[PDB]
């Protein structure tokens, strides 16, 4: 809030480790847009996958 | 359209939040809120 009065756009980093969206589990809902981000290997070939 | 009153609470986000989220559907909320056919109350 102290960002938002000030007029900030501002991004974060946050990390998943086990499970979940995040490593909390509720920094997601701390926030106005998450996006997740992913490296899954298929098969044996890794695809990275973006989703909002 | 059915002309029911309501109140909203947020624990969360700022009214303002709300009314821009809203801004986009065309529901016009600002306009509900000071005609007081609607209410909010951030907490």
């Amino acid at each position: 809030d102290w960002l938002k009065e000030r007029g900030l756009t501002t991004v974060i980093t946050a990390e998943r480790g086990d499970g979940a969206l995040t490593r909390q589990g509720l920094e997601e809902y701390v926030s106005d847009c998450v996006i997740l981000l992913d490296h899954r290997v298929e098969n044996q070939i890794s695809t990275r996958r973006l989703r909002i | 359209d059915h002309g029911e009153p309501g109140v909203f609470v947020t624990f969360e986000e700022r009214p303002e939040d709300i009314v821009n989220n809203v801004a986009s559907l065309g529901f016009e909320l600002d306009k509900l809120i000071e005609e007081e056919k609607i209410a909010i109350e951030h907490i």
